[PDB]
């Protein structure tokens, strides 16, 4: 059986550690492009600070000059639920364009057409992330990513007491073992489609993090296309080459 | 086949909570169940294809002390839902035909024949009786003033739940005594609501005969005893 | 074990010192030890008369008797005369070694055996973990005399609450006499107390003339203070749950929708008490506001379960209630405690008293601090220090047993003011909870880094500014007994998380004895109901804790103030 490896130094990119100023992070996010990092909304509401680096696959740690991805401000999301856990996507407004390297890989931009494609097909899947969504007892130093299948949308409901919508549906084993809460909140759940790489995930915690051997939680940026698109065209052309890009918005994503 | 079913007293068959078993050449299969109050229940052996004979029976719950479990009436300390929400249900006589009102696919063999004075037949006002729901104390208009559509001369939605306040307010306005009967429920010794012989004193005595006129409620709080098992479906 | 590389030490030191000369510069580097190098001349000189043959002795230089002195044992040999193991060396309970877990952790300080810190008497002897004795030698053998040491043990061998009791007899707890109603002094404090009906009057022997459903006592004499209460040993009986019948008689619902303008209670009378009577529950903050902030964030036990508990952060403002002990000189953290009103204060009885540590307080280093959010703070417009100056003694102090009700009471002077940054706390009574025993309502104890260096080490984690609560879970019974091998008395019960594999654990912070304030979910006001004792749970492997039930007590106040008036 495969168990909780960790992540290669070479196809694993999607990995922007959100930490604090301080020797502190709270959690991460997705690399795609050089103007939008997809996270969970809590990962700064209701927290602290924002201190982002990508290709850093260690926090202790430094592999040398590679981890440098700062952030000036950030927002929110209109569908992001204070209380509970429902569209919980937030973009991170870098303030330093980076290249693509070689642990700074991009990837193509999602769409509405795989959404009835990629969850028949990959009925698997993998979950990038430190491990700040379970940062109880299993805080581990070195970048883990485990795999975990896909259950049928019958079976997520009930998994955690608060009532789940379309967006966030299961991606996990079944009631044995431990395959929630794996890695950073906002950790992309990539699912190796064909011939390409679209994130269709992000971990977040519902009433936190407690024996939750069932299933898990992780939502579907298909249907989230209406919101990169009204905050990639209508912030206009980069000003001063991603300042915020473009930071300057609404609090509801526009 | 044989249509049984246990009135008031609901068994469990293969661990679940079930009142009727309807199969063909004697099903290997057995049940069990904990009875609950005294009272005189019902066999309703309805099989409508053998009738010409006779096949009825009953249940006789007397009382004798002797085990006394944990059964708690209300919920544990967190539902009840206590509401002013009674069902009003009046034996109405409004004009309902086999076909609908103005048919889609045209019904020609109802629609001019017995839905009016067409070929000189029935006509047009019926006394066709149905179940409805009224939103207040009228007896004149539902929610609205026909039906939902959705159910016709079927009965509308109905939801039970703890302390549901099953107070059907009956009042037969045509021209036979009717009553009202859920399938399986068990109600209180004062109002009847189920075709039971069960006549004792007044303090338990049930009567379901409602005249054309007169109005009776019959009052009961459904609770936690009067629900399902876990894995079958939500709503019976 | 796997490449010949390790076990080369083992086969080198042969005919090279053992019976040879040797010393510092003739057989040094023909050992080969980079770590274990200075600890090599404390394993290597153990045999005191003779380190000659090798196929016989074989004790200072593996591991097997005791031949010399007796200084450490390779075996796994826990039993000593008594069936109680020895003390841990990573811990200090009860009493207080001379060395704690610092001075050299390079020869193994963990694993409780049969070893000699100081100097050798009689031979591998221990602490005594009972507060009888002081030390319980062991019986380890020793190579050539086998003979036995010291001499083994074999230790091999009215209902509801008593009310009508008519017993005979007159003993005492501690050491206070009592005389008979024909003195001289037969009617003195007694002009409030509230007298019951239920046991009649006798010359001089227990009585119970209050009416109490705790225990009976007399009117002793000896000094102008407190009173003794008489004991009998009766059952083990526990107040679990009825066998008779099997129904209850609690409520149902109680709807949601804040109903309840003031149904408080009241119990002392403001006299001879104070206040603490009616501002009780109204914090200017998020309380008459009907608002919520990030404090009790409690919702269904079925949240998701429970799996490692963490310990997350905190805000300033969420922990108005601070009530400690310190000391004036030095300045250090002691244990934690609690307050009714304003006066009296109340709190643990094991951080002041303690015979065998032979340190006893009078009514001047006894120190107290309301409200405090850190440590290396200092303001004056948020707080005050206060001062103790009266002390008193619990009766039945009987801690030499298993800890039974120590809880210590003392005496504010200064007449402090009440705001946000301190709330004072009622306590309920019994017409509100004579059916509740289907809940467990948990309380807010607070507290930082404070526990960890009071009885233990706790290398990792220093004094943390993170108002850490502390959670008091309900449990039954026999959790703690077919995987504990130490008895426990019924009346005090279990609190730990069971280990799954052999993991510490991280619910032992907060302080020796925080305040247990608990919001009554009935009018909207924080109570008072219970005194946190003497935790456990994270020196061994993840046992149980042990909190005697001590709920009543509550008449014992009252009978007790008649002092401030004459």
């Amino acid at each position: 059986i495969v168990g909780g490896q960790e992540c290669k130094d070479g196809e694993c990119p999607w990995q922007a550690l959100l930490i604090n100023e301080e020797n502190e992070g709270f959690c991460g996010g997705t690399i795609l492009s050089e103007f939008y990092i997809l996270t969970a909304a809590h990962c700064l509401y209701q927290a602290k600070r924002f201190k982002v680096r990508v290709g850093d696959r260690n926090t202790e740690q430094e592999e040398g000059g590679e981890a440098v991805h700062e952030v000036e401000v950030v927002i929110k999301h209109n569908r992001f639920t204070k209380e509970t856990y429902d569209f919980d996507i937030a973009v991170l407004r870098l303030k330093t364009p980076i290249t693509f390297r070689m642990n700074v890989a991009p990837a193509c931009l999602p769409e509405r057409d795989w959404a009835e494609s990629t969850l028949m097909t990959q009925k698997t899947g993998i979950v990038s992330g430190f491990g700040r969504t379970h940062e109880k007892g299993r805080q581990s130093t070195r970048l883990k990513m485990l795999e975990v299948p896909y259950v049928d949308r019958n079976s997520c409901k009930l998994s955690s007491s608060f009532i789940i919508t379309q967006n966030m549906f299961c991606a996990g084993y079944d009631t044995k073992q431990e395959d929630a809460c794996q890695g950073d909140a906002g950790g992309p759940h990539v699912t190796r489609f064909k011939d390409t790489y679209f994130v269709t995930g992000i971990v977040s915690w519902g009433e936190g993090c407690a024996r939750k051997g069932k299933y898990g939680i992780y939502t579907k940026v298909t249907a989230f296309l209406k919101w990169i698109d009204r905050s990639m065209k209508t912030r206009g052309l980069p000003k001063a080459k991603s300042h915020a890009p473009e930071v300057i918005t609404s609090s509801p994503l526009k | 086949l044989f249509s049984i079913h246990f009135n008031g007293q609901v068994l469990e068959q293969n661990h679940h909570k079930v009142s009727a078993i309807t199969l063909v050449s004697a099903t290997s299969t057995t049940a069990n169940m904990t009875v609950g109050p005294e009272g005189k229940w019902i066999i309703s052996s309805l099989t409508p294809k053998h009738l010409q004979a006779g096949m009825q029976a009953y249940i006789d719950i007397k009382n004798c002390p002797k085990k006394t479990r944990n059964l708690k009436k209300i919920t544990r300390e967190q539902r009840r839902h206590m509401k002013r929400w009674e069902y009003f249900i009046a034996a109405e006589e409004v004009i309902w035909d086999y076909a609908p009102v103005i048919p889609a696919n045209m019904d020609k063999k109802y629609r001019s024949q017995h839905l009016d004075n067409f070929s000189n037949q029935i006509g047009k006002h019926y006394k066709k009786v149905m179940y409805t729901q009224y939103e207040d104390e009228s007896f004149t208009k539902h929610t609205v003033n026909p039906n939902m559509k959705e159910d016709g001369i079927l009965g509308p939605i109905i939801r039970a739940q703890v302390r549901d306040t099953l107070k059907i307010v009956f009042k037969n306005m045509a021209s036979r005594p009717y009553s009202i009967y859920p399938h399986g429920v068990t109600f209180s010794p004062y109002e009847d609501e189920v075709n039971s012989s069960f006549t004792s004193g007044r303090n338990n005595t049930m009567i379901r005969a409602v005249q054309p006129g007169e109005t009776y409620t019959y009052k009961w709080n459904i609770l936690e005893f009067d629900e399902p098992t876990e894995n079958d479906a939500q709503c019976l | 074990a796997n490449t010949f590389l390790e076990e080369v030490r083992k086969g080198n030191l042969e005919r090279e010192c053992v019976e040879e000369t040797c010393s510092y510069e003739e057989a040094f580097e023909a050992l080969e030890s980079s770590t274990a190098t200075d600890v090599f001349w404390a394993k290597y000189t153990a045999c005191e008369t003779a380190r000659t043959p090798r196929d016989k002795l074989a004790a200072c230089l593996e591991g097997n008797c005791a031949e010399g002195l007796g200084t450490n044992y390779r075996g796994h040999v826990n039993i000593t005369r008594s069936g109680i193991e020895c003390q841990l060396w990573r811990s200090r309970y009860p009493h207080k070694p001379e060395i704690n877990s610092t001075t050299h952790p390079g020869a193994d300080l963990q694993e409780n055996f049969c070893r000699n810190p100081d100097s050798s008497t009689t031979g591998p002897w221990c602490y005594t973990t009972d507060p009888t004795v002081r030390r319980q030698e062991c019986s380890i053998p020793v190579c050539g005399q086998d003979q036995v040491t010291v001499a083994m043990t074999p230790r091999s061998e009215v209902p509801d609450r008593g009310q009508q009791y008519q017993g005979r007899l007159a003993v005492t707890t501690h050491g206070l006499p009592c005389l008979a109603w024909a003195s001289a002094q037969a009617k003195a404090l007694s002009k409030h107390q509230d007298f019951n009906s239920a046991v009649q009057l006798v010359e001089n022997f227990c009585r119970n003339p209050d009416g109490d459903e705790e225990g009976v006592w007399c009117y002793v004499a000896g000094k102008p203070g407190d009173f003794g209460y008489c004991d009998l040993n009766y059952c083990e009986e526990a107040v679990e749950e009825e066998t008779g019948d099997g129904l209850d008689e609690d409520s149902d619902r109680a709807i949601e929708g804040r109903t309840a303008t003031s149904e408080y209670q009241t119990f002392f009378n403001p006299r001879t008490f104070g206040s603490g009577e009616a501002d009780c529950g109204l914090r200017p903050l998020f309380e008459k506001k009907s608002l919520e902030d990030k404090t009790e964030r409690e919702l269904l036990e079925s949240y998701i379960d429970g799996r490692i508990v963490e310990g997350s952060d905190a805000e300033i403002g969420m922990s108005p209630w601070q009530v400690m002990l310190f000391r004036k000189s030095p300045q250090e953290l002691l244990c934690g405690a609690s307050l009714i009103s304003d006066r009296w204060v109340l709190t643990a009885a094991h951080c002041l008293l303690y015979p065998p540590w032979d340190k006893n307080f009078t009514e001047n280093d006894l120190l107290v601090r309301i409200g405090k959010h850190s440590r290396t703070r200092y303001e004056r417009n948020i707080e005050k220090i206060s001062m103790l100056e009266k002390i008193y003694i619990h009766p039945r102090y009987n801690w030499r047993e298993n800890l039974d009700r120590d809880i210590a009471l003392m005496k504010l002077k200064k007449p402090v003011a009440f705001s946000d940054y301190i709330h004072p706390v009622c306590l309920p009574d019994r017409e509100t909870a004579a059916s509740l025993l289907q809940a467990g309502y948990k309380g807010r104890v607070t507290g930082w880094g404070n526990l960890k260096e009071t009885w233990t080490a706790n290398v990792g984690k220093g004094q943390p500014s993170v108002l850490q609560v502390v959670n008091l879970p309900i449990v039954e019974r026999p959790v703690c007994k077919d995987s504990t091998r130490i008895r426990i008395t019924d009346n005090m019960f279990c609190a730990g998380y069971k280990p799954d594999e052999g993991k510490r654990g991280d619910a032992c912070e907060g302080d020796a004895g925080g305040p247990f304030v608990m919001k009554s979910p009935f009018n909207n006001r924080w109570y008072q109901m219970g005194i946190v004792s003497w935790g456990e749970g994270c020196d061994r492997d993840g046992k149980y804790g042990f909190y005697t039930h001590v709920f009543r007590l509550k008449k014992w106040i009252q009978k007790v103030i008649d002092q401030f008036g004459e």
